[PDB]
């Protein structure tokens, strides 16, 4: 606090304001094709041979 | 004695040495299989991508 002397008015004081914060969120958007060159081969499970 | 010296017979020592499995711990399967060849298909999967 500011000393003052008594005979005197005293002192005015100074404030402060506040503050905001803004986000927009991003976009993803990931896709696969799956034509039959993924569809027809063989995949792990399958028996050798026939399948 | 004289034709023969007798004897007694105390028990006989047999030591049967053995092998124990040690590393058999880890192949713990088994496949009775009658086809030529065993297969094995191994696949990586990079799902860690972002």
């Amino acid at each position: 606090a500011p000393f003052v002397a008594p005979n005197v008015q005293g002192r005015v004081i100074k404030e402060s304001g506040y503050n905001t914060k803004t986000f927009k969120p991003a976009y993803v958007k990931p896709k696969h094709v799956i034509d039959p060159n993924m569809i027809i081969p063989r995949q792990p499970g399958e028996a050798l041979g026939t399948g | 004695a004289g034709l023969y010296t007798t004897y007694q017979l105390l028990e006989v020592q047999r030591k049967l040495k053995t092998l124990p499995a040690f590393f058999l711990q880890w192949f713990p399967r088994q496949i009775n299989f009658q086809e030529d060849m065993i297969a094995f298909d191994k696949v990586i999967q990079d799902v860690t991508r972002v």
